[PDB]
C-alpha cells in the first residue's frame, strides 16, 4: 500500500483512523498515529491487506502510536488533499495564529489556525495533557491523521475534539471549534523516529 | 471533548 497523511487504516478489523506521517526507525517503515486508535500489537490494515502492527503506544497521559510496516509498504512524504498532495518538508512546530490544515477519512483536508497550545482533553479514560488547539473542523475516524501547513511544516496527529450529534465539528463555528492534536515532535524524539520528506 |  502507499502510505500517504490522511488515508483510512483499520485495526483489529474494527475500529477505523487515519494515517498521520510517513517515518522510518534505522531500515524498519513505520506512520505515526494517535494512540487510542490501537494497543501494541493490533494489526493494521490498508484496504483490507494487512500492512503492521502497532509498536507502541501512549493513552491516556499523551495519545501518540508508531505502526511498524512490513517492507512491501511504500512511505511517501505525502499528505492526501482530495486528489492532490502537500508535500512533508519537515517539522517546525508553528506558533498560535499560524494556519494550518489537517487531513482524514472522515472530513477530508481541512484548514483553520492554531488557537492554544497546552490544552488538556479530559476523556473517558482520562486526561490527555499538552495538546495544541486549531479550530480546522474534524470528525470521527479523522483521530491519527495529520495536522500539518500548507508549506509542508509536519505539526501533529489528530486526538479529538468537540462533536456535535452528527459525528464532527463541522456544522459549528470555528469560533467554537476544539480540535486537538499531539505535538509531532515529541513522538519523533520519544520513538528515535525520522521523518520521511520531499 | 472525545477522541476520534
Amino acid at each position: 500500500a502507499n502510505i500517504v497523511g490522511g488515508i483510512e487504516y483499520s485495526i483489529n478489523n474494527a475500529s477505523l483512523c487515519s494515517v498521520g506521517f510517513s517515518v522510518t526507525r534505522g531500515a524498519t517503515k513505520g506512520f505515526v498515529t494517535a494512540g487510542h486508535c490501537g494497543t501494541v500489537n493490533a494489526t493494521a490494515r490498508i484496504g483490507g491487506a494487512v500492512v503492521g502492527t502497532f509498536a507502541a503506544r501512549v493513552f491516556p497521559g499523551n495519545d501518540r502510536a508508531w505502526v511498524s510496516l512490513t517492507s512491501a509498504q511504500t512511505l511517501l512524504p505525502r499528505v492526501a488533499n482530495g486528489s492532490s498532495f502537500v508535500t512533508v518538508r519537515g517539522s517546525t512546530e508553528a506558533a498560535v495564529g499560524a494556519a494550518v490544515c489537517r487531513s482524514g477519512r472522515t472530513t477530508g483536508y481541512q484548514c483553520g489556525t492554531i488557537t492554544a497550545k497546552n490544552v488538556t482533553a479530559n476523556y473517558a479514560e482520562g486526561a490527555v495533557r499538552g495538546l495544541t488547539q486549531g479550530n480546522a473542523c474534524m470528525g470521527r475516524g479523522d483521530s491519527g491523521g495529520s495536522w500539518i501547513t500548507s508549506a509542508g511544516q509536519a505539526q501533529g496527529v489528530a486526538s479529538g475534539g468537540n462533536v456535535q450529534s452528527n459525528g464532527n465539528n463541522c456544522g459549528i463555528p470555528a469560533s467554537q471549534r476544539s480540535s486537538l492534536f499531539e505535538r509531532l515532535q515529541p513522538i519523533l524524539s520519544q520513538y528515535g523516529l525520522s521523518l520521511v520528506t520531499g | 471533548a472525545a477522541p476520534f
